[PDB]
């Protein structure tokens, strides 16, 4: 796979510094790299393909090398080298994509697809070129067992999840109290609801609490943190628990009153900021507890005093609420981004031939589903599913 | 009561609306003169068939004719599982239906008052004291921190300070902190001292007659208006009772099941 | 009914008994003569304090008196949630005492039936016709495929076959799958066309009197004594009441909630 | 690791066939390999534990190379070799101990134990011996990756469960129908249960139906399969589902009538034994579904007639049953019996040394757990310290 990888890394250079009229001493070394990849590859015969619908085909390798006796590269080099390079990008990118196709749920970080098993081989370790990207560094690093890292941006470590909770509950829905929230991408947007807006909490302050768990953790994290959860902050008709009946929720939005974030790495308290919006940085952790407060207004002018009054019916239903981005983060393993595109080239590859559900992923490799469950052997095929379509990006958009 | 989570992508259930009607009673409250101006007797049968109609059993709705309304005021007994009061509005009952319509409609946690011997203050907004009887006519003096009345003498009942005379009942608020000595007529009239619960969504109250005039929350400032406190014009009880069995299913809907755990046994008229 | 999983290894719950004394009600049915031979009248309220100390709570008890077992048959309503009868045994009295215990212990869906119209059937094992009134006296004339009297003129009513005479409470079996015309007195007595389903779960019967005589099961075969059938001799009924309070905990284990989805509204004395 | 398991073998080799008086003939071939062992571990010093109370301890290899001139060996010879073979014995315990105690999440299959990671180097490649027994060939099979496979005699697949389910029931518990069963290590036993004898049913024919699921398709395996289910034929009381209540049963068993077997793999029925006991056989099963039938008996004799009334009371309840032995069984994947002590081996070593709950494995490795949620990262765990204790339980049993 470090051979795949410098395969895809040399046709790149070769795409892009062997052009007319560029000097020899521009693309000597490469050169030289080319002919120890034409040589090693020649009297070779490669399989790819045989899974869905993706065609089988052979590649047979038997191409001369390139010349060296150019002071100043001419067009018949350019020719000559295309007609090479375009039979060398398309087994590549027929490599990549059979390889994206196949899952192990024992040892998946080992290659798949034949063609890569046989890659893999003594033979062609002389092609190892370079490992420069971040997935094949990490990729290295991982065989090199060490910390490995990749930086994201909007990094959509949270599954999607809408829902609510209620602490005080009525069949009639009319007195309540509870949070609401929806986790989805790089935001937790959370509203902590009370119906009363706390006439018998204690000193009028009602404590609201949310608590989200990351699948991995995440380090060196700028996060932009907001009150007023937006999503949260309007009229809305929200089925039950049980979807028995549908309630009623008619926002009036509060100031969150000493709010508090803990970012928290195996249980221990990682970071604190009190009533500090705007950008902070967690250091690295695995848990965000939110916790802020309902205080209910002790002067008011009649418009509010008129919107909460002591007594039972509760036409407004005061509410106070946080948004909370992920930014940029960095992480230990391979996550989907609104950055790069390595999970929809690995989406695309699978649907465009309609690979069976395989062992290990879920139908459709639907990305909510696969981190809420992201086991070990899951990371595994990610990561490797992930270099492959970090390789296979270098050639082909 | 423990937390219950929800998914705000539920799919909402099937219509509970023909279970409700085969497991539920309705509970219709009238007042005699209805029956007076129907003039008849099978008229509760043909009521009942008509509500069969609209899917009730056979026997799941059941009529209750009270005198009038101070009448039904001492002592409601809601003897069944979806009540609607009818009350039909005339002049100067404006104070007791109101009374009696926040009685029903909100739920009361409450306890005795032994009057000839102790003094009573009242906690706070959400606890009155509730009158019912013969003839109540309560007669309050405040007193001071040093057990002396003020505008009344302790001992004198002449100077107390009458607040209800010759009612059935009476939801008296009194200013709250203050001890108050009371007398009350202990032969025809009990008091209780009484407190404010969540509302009693069992109920529903009908008023027959002319405009909004209830005002179910004591207080000056707030006159809520609530979706069971229904009004409806009327000049024949038999379109009253028409409107009620057409448009039940919206009574209904606007009514909800009763929660509330009691520590005392009576007679419910259950399926 | 969906399946419910269970585990094996679940540790035992605690002891639901005050959850159940708290949240239920229990009603005893007793003859005249209990009372009568008691000579007294704070009976009742000595009682309820009594029960109190077993942890009912002073409204949860209920006490029905009933004028005697015959006359107790006839459409008994057992206003309650755990529900005692006392049936004190007389001689020639066995088969109306065995008839009471079979019509309440057992759970019946009960369907009218027109005597003056249709004949009728039994449909199997599982039904019979049950007459209940100030007296009934059925005479069933059997029928053939002409509808046309066996052992019997359909026209004379002197020649049919009497299986009940001036009985409160007669529940009768007769030949399967045959065509009857039926004469009951129909200003009188009320007969229904019942199925036996399952038990009754709500109610017990302490037979008072003599031997193990009670047969619930009409089928001859079988006399199984059910454990809601209990018995006790007695001299006094301040030692029967006495005997019951003291082994209540014992009685209301023996009984069970009761659980059917009812169509028939009837007045319950749940708290 | 192979260099570990060739270690094991060439000492247990020296332990058995260097002994006195034998000819050199006999262990020519032996002691050129263990001169080996000796030159080629010479110079190395190893690191072993940390790790809970097993202690931190350091090994240095300088020994003499084994005589080849003795034709015929005699005391001298072997207690030279003895106090060399105990040192190497002692150090390989030690090895094995740190490898079964040490744990991974990612890459289960690779080394830990810092000792062992030095071993799995290139310069002690030449210690490679043989891989004959069962576990060290099937583990290169998976390093070479192929079809691996490991006989199990009365292999305990099945997590422990006892329970039922009602799919009759009511409060009283009088009158229920339905299915109870016990699946522990190599035995199912169901019982569907009745208490109206199947009265009402359609034809007096009441099915009961039963589908276990293994986590590992079991490959060419013998079964006992016979009718009236032990455990289920005695009365007893059993707490309800909830909990709340406690409910009776008293069994009389009858004759299970068209009693089918399927053995399934992958939802397609591989194999099927329609009113067949006795022993049986299933080539390839994921899942086995029983399915059982309880006949009212048409005609009766007096006793069972007053046994089962039509009436309502039931005071005795029909039952069938059935048992089902997996004698003997080929997994792909590893798993304990009844025959080997590798897995009480490895729960041993770590509890003598109270190792610290890890990752990957649940506290104290109880089987049952371990097999409920039997992950690839557990599987490749759990086959790394299994042939790990393979490798010690050569040597010191
Ligand atoms: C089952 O048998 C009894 C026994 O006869 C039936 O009682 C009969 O009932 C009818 C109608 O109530 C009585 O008719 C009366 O006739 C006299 C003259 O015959 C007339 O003056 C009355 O106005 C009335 O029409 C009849 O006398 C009475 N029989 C006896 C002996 O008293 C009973 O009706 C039968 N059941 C059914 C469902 O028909
Ligand atoms: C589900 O809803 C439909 C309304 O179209 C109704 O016809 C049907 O009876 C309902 N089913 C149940 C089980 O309530
Ligand atoms: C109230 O005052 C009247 C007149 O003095 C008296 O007859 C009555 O007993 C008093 N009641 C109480 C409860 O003090
Ligand atoms: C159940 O009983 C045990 C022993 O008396 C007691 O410790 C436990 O608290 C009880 N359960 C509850 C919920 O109180
Ligand atoms: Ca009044
Ligand atoms: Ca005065
Ligand atoms: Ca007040
Ligand atoms: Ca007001
Ligand atoms: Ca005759
Ligand atoms: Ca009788
Ligand atoms: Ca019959
Ligand atoms: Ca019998």
């Amino acid at each position: 796979m470090e051979v795949l990888y410098s395969l895809s890394k040399t046709l790149k250079d070769a795409r892009d510094k062997i052009v007319e009229g560029t000097l020899y001493s521009n693309v000597s070394d490469l050169i030289q790299q080319f002919n120890q990849m034409i040589v090693t590859m020649n009297g070779n015969d490669f399989q790819t393909g045989g899974i869905g619908n993706l065609p089988i085909r052979n590649w047979t390798f038997d191409f001369g090398l390139l010349g060296t006796t150019l002071l100043n590269l001419d067009a018949n080099y350019v020719e000559t080298a295309r007609t090479t390079i375009e039979y060398f990008i398309d087994f590549i990118d027929n490599v990549c994509m059979d390889e994206m196709v196949r899952e192990s749920q024992r040892n998946g970080v080992a290659p798949q697809s034949e063609a890569l098993r046989k890659l893999a081989g003594i033979k062609f370790k002389r092609i190892n070129f370079n490992n420069s990207s971040e997935y094949i560094e990490n990729w290295n690093l991982q065989n090199r067992r060490q910390r490995t890292g990749f930086v994201f941006h909007k990094p959509n470590i949270f599954p999607y999840s809408a829902s609510f909770t209620l602490n005080r509950s009525q069949p009639m829905h009319d007195n309540l109290m509870g949070t609401m929230w929806l986790n989805a991408g790089s935001e937790i947007q959370v509203a902590g609801f009370d119906y009363s807006c706390a006439l018998n909490a204690p000193a009028n302050i009602q404590q609201f609490e949310h608590i989200v768990q990351l699948r991995r953790a995440l380090t060196t994290a700028t996060i932009t943190l907001l009150p007023d959860a937006e999503r949260f902050s309007f009229p809305r008709v929200i089925n039950s628990a049980d979807g028995a009946t549908t309630w009623f929720f008619n926002p009036i939005i509060l100031r969150p009153n000493n709010v508090e974030v803990e970012f928290l790495l195996n249980g221990q308290i990682i970071n604190t900021y009190q009533a500090r919006f705007g950008t902070i940085v967690a250091r690295n952790f695995d848990t965000i507890r939110l916790s802020f407060q309902l205080m209910r207004p002790p002067n008011m002018t009649p418009a509010v005093n008129a919107l909460f009054p002591q007594a039972q019916p509760f036409q407004h239903h005061a509410t106070v609420g946080l948004t909370l981005r992920i930014e940029s983060a960095v992480c230990e393993s391979v996550l989907a981004d609104a950055n790069e595109t390595l999970l929809a080239n690995v989406t695309a590859v699978r649907q465009e031939y309609a690979i069976p559900v395989g062992p290990v992923f879920p139908p459709g490799m639907n990305w909510t589903e696969l981190i809420t469950n992201y086991s070990p052997s899951r990371e595994d095929n990610l990561q490797r599913v992930f270099t492959v379509a970090s390789i296979r990006s270098m050639l082909i958009k | 009561n423990i937390p219950i989570t929800g998914s705000m992508d539920t799919v909402y259930s099937n219509s509970t609306r023909e279970e409700v009607f085969l497991t539920s009673t309705l509970c219709l409250y009238y007042p005699t003169e209805a029956s007076t101006q129907i003039s008849d007797g099978e008229w509760k049968d043909s009521l009942s068939q008509m509500f069969l109609i609209k899917g009730w059993p056979t026997g799941s709705v059941y009529f209750k004719e009270y005198s009038n309304i101070v009448d039904f005021s001492v002592d409601p007994q809601l003897y069944c599982d979806y009540n609607l009061v009818l009350m039909k509005y005339d002049q100067s009952l404006e104070l007791d239906m109101s009374e009696l319509a926040d009685l029903i409609l909100n739920e009361w946690l409450c306890n005795p008052m032994d009057i000839t011997l102790y003094y009573y203050q009242q906690s706070g907004e959400s606890n009155k004291w509730i009158s019912m009887g013969s003839s109540c006519t309560v007669k309050v003096c405040p007193l001071n921190t040093q057990t002396l009345g003020i505008g009344c003498q302790t001992t004198n009942v002449d100077s107390f300070e009458t607040v209800a005379e010759n009612e059935k009942l009476a939801i008296v608020d009194v200013v709250d902190g203050i001890n108050h000595k009371i007398n009350l007529t202990t032969t025809t009239c009990t008091i209780r001292n009484c407190k404010k619960l969540g509302p009693r969504e069992n109920v529903a109250v009908i008023q027959v007659g002319g405009a909004n005039i209830l005002d179910i929350t004591a207080d000056p400032t707030t006159n809520p208006q609530i979706e069971r406190m229904m009004r409806v014009n009327w000049k024949r009880w038999w379109q009253v009772f028409y409107t009620i069995v057409d448009y039940i299913n919206q009574i209904v809907q606007v009514m909800s099941k009763r929660s509330r755990s009691l520590n005392s046994a009576a007679f419910y008229y259950r399926v």
